[PDB]
């Protein structure tokens, strides 16, 4: 009323990420499976550094 | 430390693990020591006029 816009107020701060949906825990495996693919080859006394 | 790295390379071509490739120069490397600790010659027992030539053999080779 006190001004012609009248913004829509969002529930949370401008800026936040995503939420639910489909990949969301998927995304947080394949995250710990990139990580885990560096520690890969360095297994056993035939691995590398 | 370059030559030991510039055979290696070829070695890598043919698929070698680089743990064998370290191994064999380790047992390589103790194996020419020991050799070369048998082969050399002591200088204790000559006297001191002869000992300090063997000072200008190695200082001559220094400078």
């Amino acid at each position: 009323n006190f001004g012609s816009q009248t913004p829509t107020i969002v529930v949370l701060k401008e800026g936040t990420d995503a939420s639910q949906g489909k990949g969301q825990i998927i995304s947080n495996i394949n995250a710990c499976v990139a990580v885990q693919e560096a520690l890969k080859p360095t297994l056993g006394p035939l691995g590398s550094d | 430390a370059s030559a030991l790295l510039d055979q290696a390379l070829e070695l890598i071509q043919k698929g070698i693990h680089p743990i064998k490739i370290a191994n064999g120069f380790d047992e390589a490397a103790k194996l020419a020591i020991s050799k070369l600790e048998e082969t050399c010659d002591d200088i204790s027992a000559s006297n001191d006029e002869l000992f300090r030539d063997f000072l200008l053999r190695a200082a001559k080779t220094s400078l």
